[PDB]
């Protein structure tokens, strides 16, 4: 599991509890949509962009 | 003792240093999470930082663009590795912070701040999904006032017969490079689609890191230097040559690879670049 659509509109909690069940070692970092971010690529990253309410915005994936 | 990164030997970086070009004289802005200036195999030259929270753009908090900048120009001494532009005119622009994102703002910011302080290239291994007419047209307006633009591609693979190639790498002013391992095979992370322009080096790529220390990544963020390099080269050779003839070089004595879509024209080789006969610019 690289990706996680069901997780969209999921608080930050909640997100991260799933994607640590799917993927232990993920290194889950949380950062707001819409930015520019850095194109190393870390399999073992899942970075998460959240909105204006705190919630994850766009699909997940490792990265 | 130092050790030659595979992608600097395979881009032919080495034959320009030893005919006597290493980018001396030449600016480059690596637009990043900014470049650990005491590092001993690291010379920069000056810089500026657009993240609110970071005035320093010495300090890098990422380790990123450290890694970035090493791969541009890393110095030739007996320690540590060897960038492709070894006496490049190095520049830190912040415009990431430690969690290794920024606001689009502070990436336009960085653009101004390049083109105001006449750089005469630009590296941004960085990118977003989406784009914006603010961010388009600070990159059309650097390539308009003669700056060469490189980025990184992206790392969102494949997607049917849809581009994946990420912005600012998305913009045709810009030059979009891929990523492909030491065998010239396209990594699998790499972005595809009728923007990319040219690969590079971007499998296990060995440089300098904060603290004194080395390591590899993986990236376009680590392809895309490897150009920002050979374009310093270029200009160390051909100082008259505008942007529009270094991107031509670069992208007409590429080394062809598999089909465009994937590859784009294929490997620089710097070598050749720097030996080019323009027809048409
Ligand atoms: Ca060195």
């Amino acid at each position: 599991k690289t990706e996680w659509p069901e997780l969209v509109g999921k608080s930050v909690e909640e997100a991260k509890k799933v994607i640590l069940q799917d993927k232990p070692a993920a290194q889950i970092i949380v950062l707001p949509v819409g930015t520019i971010v850095t194109m190393e690529y870390r399999i073992d990253r899942v970075r998460l962009f959240v909105d204006k309410l705190d919630n994850i915005a766009q699909v997940p994936r490792v990265g | 003792a130092q050790s030659v990164p595979y992608g600097v030997s395979q881009i032919k970086a080495p034959a320009l240093h030893s005919q006597g070009y290493t980018g001396s004289n030449v600016k480059v802005a690596v637009i990043d999470s900014g470049i650990d200036s005491s590092h001993p195999d690291l010379k920069v030259a000056g810089g500026a930082s657009m993240v609110p929270s970071e005035t320093n753009p010495f300090q890098d908090n990422n380790s990123h663009g450290t890694h970035v900048a090493g791969t541009v120009a890393a110095l030739n001494n007996s320690i540590g590795v060897l960038g492709v532009a070894p006496s490049a005119s190095l520049y830190a622009v912040k415009v990431l912070g430690a969690d290794g994102s920024g606001q689009y703002s502070w990436i336009i910011n960085g653009i101004e701040w390049a083109i105001a302080n006449n750089m005469d290239v630009i590296n941004m291994s960085l990118g977003g999904p989406s784009g914006s007419a603010a961010l388009k047209a600070a990159v059309d307006k650097a390539v308009a006032s003669g700056v060469v633009v490189v980025a990184a591609a992206g790392n969102e693979g494949t997607s049917g017969s849809s581009s994946t190639v990420g912005y600012p790498g998305k913009y045709p002013s810009v030059i979009a490079v891929g990523a492909v391992d030491s065998s010239n095979q396209r990594a699998s992370f790499s972005s595809v689609g009728p923007e990319l322009d040219v690969m590079a080096p971007g499998v296990s790529i060995q440089s300098t890191l904060p603290g004194n220390k080395y390591g590899a990544y993986n990236g376009t963020s680590m392809a895309s230097p490897h150009v920002a390099g050979a374009a310093a080269l270029i200009l160390s050779k051909h100082p008259n040559w505008t942007n529009t003839q270094v991107r031509s070089s670069l992208e007409n004595t590429t080394t062809k690879l598999g089909d465009s879509f994937y590859y784009g024209k294929g490997l620089i080789n710097v070598q050749a670049a720097a030996q080019h006969h323009h027809h048409h610019h």
